[PDB]
RNA sequence: UCCCCCGUGCCCAUAGCGGCGUGGAACCACCCGUUCCCAUUCCGAACACGGAAGUGAAACGCGCCAGCGCCGAUGGUACUGGGCGGGCGACCGCCUGGGAGAGUAGGUCGGUGCGGGGG
RNA sequence: AGAGCGCAAGGGUAGAAGGGGGCCUGACUGCGAGGCCUGCAAGCCGAGCAGGGGCGAAAGCCGGGCCUAGUGAACCGGUGGU
RNA sequence: CCACCAGCCUACCAAACCCUGUCAAACUCCGAAGGGUCCCAGGUGGAGCCUGGGAGUGAGGGCGCGAGCGAUAACGUCCGCGU
């Protein structure tokens, strides 16, 4: 994706309800849901 | 009778009418058959009159078929009127039939009955016809 | 119609014309195209008179 | 898809037809009418250079020689899908005049 | 069966028909050539023919060939023959329209009932070698608003198909009677 | 290149399976991914501005780009909207990209809705693809309550080079796709 | 002279559909990176700038099959200049010249010139 | 090509006349070869020249709108100029 | 006769396709006769071309086939080629 006022990227994580350390690639820094 | 409901104009010019058939006086369809004699217009008040005449005298017949379609507007200009001033009427809706075309035909009777039947049908009609078995007709779609 | 009604165009630098219409009703404010006189090369032009 | 004949917006008069295709640059100038080319040139189908950018311009400028030879003067670069990124060579001092 | 045949010179229709010759052509993968019959024996044989059986055209050439027929042109003014076309024979897989007699009379049929005599003659592609006959269609069990069609007709061993074959062969249809003039409304 | 969990584990994982149930012994026939478009078109935009297309780019701004408001095409005049430029939310993903999408997708998005009770087996086309539909927006992880007005679904498009049923299918769960039973 | 392919023009469906087979050694194409030129109402799809590994499926080129599609003689007839009767008319005949479509036989998946590269 | 191309139909058109964007403003001046049409009158068509102008990398188009209806000779005078 | 939603049937109604035939001034895949025009050629006639003076003429009628209209009636009215 090009342009120049797409709203970015970054990493993010997802610390779920059980544990889980899940490594994303996508719009919000701090994602962490459920399972 | 039967005729479109709403088909084009309202009013249409007479026309010429001299012959050909233009096609249709083979069958596919009944065994005994009508074909007309003169070229002419013919009335869905008599088409609807040789339909009755026909299955009238052969009650609990067959079936008949009607290969030909009254699809022509008559213009008829009221009673005792005066030239100019207009034209005819949506009146007379009859077909186009010249010599040579199956107007109609007959199949699961007798002989004699499609014969007398027939035969009293074309009577009533406009004209004279031709009664017809089922050979020769063998092939033309 | 008197509604696109019928109005000229004349040149700013002293008169000139070209023949024009319009259409206030359409979000027709002014105008000042851009044309050419009698007299030199293009230039202004601007809006005025019935 | 971009046929529109922008060769129709060149029937005008006098062609350059050619096709840019990955590896290759098939620059031709070509009297049209029995369609009789003339004069070309390309990027290794010519035997010159590896890079399409650079060729084109060697190439554009190589081709105008040929075009001289033959007393030859304008066309138009013809290329539906051409785009015009020019290729600066652009086939414009490439003989033509060009733009 | 056996009929005579001429060869045509090329003398205008209007003197052949108006003797009592009827003139037709005939031709067989480039040949062409035209010729002529007589019209009584020749309506007499046809009406045990047409394109259902075959003909045989013994000619004054030192050469009797025969044809099945092809097209025939009529004078749609008051009803006749007035021209044939005869294709003529061979071995090679031909395609024409067999006859289908029509066997069973089923529940249509005996409770009221009209056959729908949709095909006689249907297009099949077999091989000149062999000759089917006459294709049995098995009505022996169809009722009125039931048809018969496509597969369901008889493929003589010898006799392959390319209708449809949806195509309906035949059905039943409903009698009428004064229960029209209720239609009448 | 952007590594994801789904897309490592495609490069591994699929040509085992695949390849050797499947067979294709075609190094680029092997039909795999392809295009997946994201669309929410409503048909509320009878008006409310692009306030109304304001929550339309809430959407894109989930899976970390920005959309094409595609719109209408006729003169309904039972539900409003003639002419054609109404709502008709859509935005493509290839690739790298699609690939974060489908991660948060089966990583954290699925586990949510209310009634998961195991993805649509029906919704084929046939072709290599497969397209569905949902109740909840906010089913997706990066969107909690802060922003829901009401009801939002999405109707998720996507298309494969795939062509036949089972391998768009098992592509799907070599790619994790839980379906129903 | 010629063989294959690429850039190309010309015939205007007998040249198109599709089914199939086959090529990548120079090509063509997908491919490949998206920093550079550049663009998408969103997408490196599209246009791009730069390019190694691969590939010949998809793109294409060449073939085979008529199933669909298209072309359609040859006979006759329609209808008609011009000339001539017959009918109350609706209309019908005859000579001389002109001569269709309908369809049957069959035909057909191609015809071709300019430039360029390899042998 | 059954869509669209304002408005009735007809012709036509996706090798654009249709639909999206950028710059603009040739509904330009002085002229007009030679043709349509036709009783007169009026109406229709237009290459090129020349000023200068817009856009176009160029080749080039531009004397409004895809075309056919949206029109009123003269006498009277209104208004700006020469 | 059920619902997470469906089945099933008829001498029913009917969008479409297929066949079976079909109609047509304002339908037209094809398309005649013919008519039109320019080119070469013949053709000497109260032909033709150019300008100039003088007119009359502008309700016409009938028959022939081609079409309207009337009722495929009128010594009917309206056109056309033809006389």
């Amino acid at each position: 994706m090009k342009e120049g006022i797409h709203p970015k990227l970054v990493p993010a994580r997802i610390i779920c309800g059980c544990g889980n350390v899940i490594e994303t690639y996508s719009t919000k820094p701090e994602i962490y849901v459920e399972v | 009778m039967l005729m479109p409901r709403r088909m084009k104009y309202r009013k249409q010019q007479r026309g010429r009418l001299k012959g050909a058939t233009k096609g249709g006086d083979y069958v596919a369809f009944g065994d005994y058959g009508l074909v007309a004699l003169e070229p002419a217009w013919i009335t869905a008040q008599q088409i609807e009159a040789a339909r009755v005449a026909m299955v009238r005298h052969f009650r609990r017949g067959g079936k008949i078929f009607i290969r030909i379609f009254p699809d022509k507007p008559y213009t008829k200009k009221p009673l005792e009127v005066r030239m100019g001033k207009g034209k005819g009427n949506v009146e007379g809706y009859v077909a186009v039939v010249k010599p040579g075309r199956v107007m109609f035909e007959v199949a699961g009777v007798t002989e004699e009955q499609a014969m007398e039947a027939l035969r009293i049908a074309g009577h009533k009609l406009p004209i004279k016809t031709k009664i017809v078995r089922r050979d020769a007709y063998d092939e033309a779609q | 119609v008197r509604i696109k009604l019928l109005l000229e165009c004349t040149e700013c630098k002293r008169r000139n014309y070209a023949t024009e219409k319009n259409k206030r009703n359409t979000p027709n404010k002014l105008e000042l195209r851009k044309y050419c006189p009698w007299c030199r090369k293009h230039t202004v032009h601007r809006e005025v008179k019935i | 898809k971009f046929r529109v004949r922008n060769r129709i917006k060149r029937t005008g008069r006098l062609r350059l037809s050619v096709f840019r295709s990955l590896k290759h640059i098939y620059a031709q100038i070509i009297d049209d009418e029995k369609g009789v080319t003339l004069v070309s040139a390309s990027s290794l189908a010519l035997k010159l250079k590896g890079n399409k950018t650079e060729v084109a311009r060697q190439v554009g400028r190589a081709l105008a020689e040929k075009a001289l030879a033959l007393g030859i003067k304008q066309v138009a670069f013809d290329r539906g899908p051409y785009k015009y990124h020019g290729r600066v060579k652009a086939l414009a001092e490439g003989a033509r005049e060009g733009g | 069966y056996r009929l005579k045949a001429y060869y045509r010179e090329g003398e205008k229709p209007s003197a052949l028909r108006r003797a009592g010759k009827l003139p037709g052509v005939m031709y067989n993968r480039h040949l062409n050539r035209k010729v002529y019959v007589d019209l009584v024996e020749f309506d007499k044989v046809f009406r045990q023919a047409s394109i259902h059986h075959v003909i045989v055209l013994e000619l004054p050439d030192g050469q009797s060939l025969p044809t099945l027929v092809r097209q025939v042109n009529l004078d749609k003014r008051r009803r006749r023959p007035e021209h044939v076309d005869f294709f003529v024979l061979s071995d090679e897989p031909v395609e024409m329209y067999v006859p289908l007699r029509f066997v069973g009379t089923p529940a249509g049929v005996r409770a009221g009932g009209v056959l729908q005599e949709i095909h006689r003659d249907i297009l099949v592609k077999v091989s000149p070698r062999n000759i089917p006959e006459f294709i049995e269609v098995d009505v022996s069990g169809l009722e009125i608003g039931d048809s018969l069609h496509a597969s369901d007709l008889k493929l003589p061993p010898g006799v392959e198909l390319a209708v449809s074959p949806e195509e309906t062969i035949a059905a039943v249809v409903p009698p009428e009677d004064v229960e029209k003039l209720a239609e009448e409304a | 290149p952007l590594d994801v969990a789904l897309k490592r584990k495609y490069y591994e994982e699929v040509r085992p399976e695949l390849i050797r149930r499947f067979g294709y012994q075609n190094v680029w026939e092997v039909p795999r991914l392809e295009k997946v478009v994201i669309n929410q078109g409503l048909g509320e935009a009878k008006e409310d501005a692009r306030i109304l297309e304001k929550a339309a780019q809430e959407l894109a701004l989930i899976t970390g780009q920005k959309p094409a408001v595609t719109r209408a095409k006729k003169s309904i005049s039972n539900f409003k909207l003639r002419k054609g430029m109404p709502i008709g939310l859509r935005v493509t993903l290839r690739r790298d990209r699609m690939w974060i999408f489908l991660e948060k997708l089966l990583n954290v998005a699925l586990p949510r809705i209310r009634d998961f009770r195991g993805l649509n087996p029906n919704s084929f086309d046939g072709r290599g693809n497969y397209n569905l539909g949902l109740r909840e927006q906010l089913i997706f992880p990066e969107i909690t309550y802060d922003m829901v007005d009401a009801l939002r679904g999405m109707d998720i498009a996507v298309v494969t080079t795939a062509e036949t049923d089972e391998e768009a299918r098992a592509l799907l769960e070599l790619l994790g796709f839980p379906f129903r039973k």
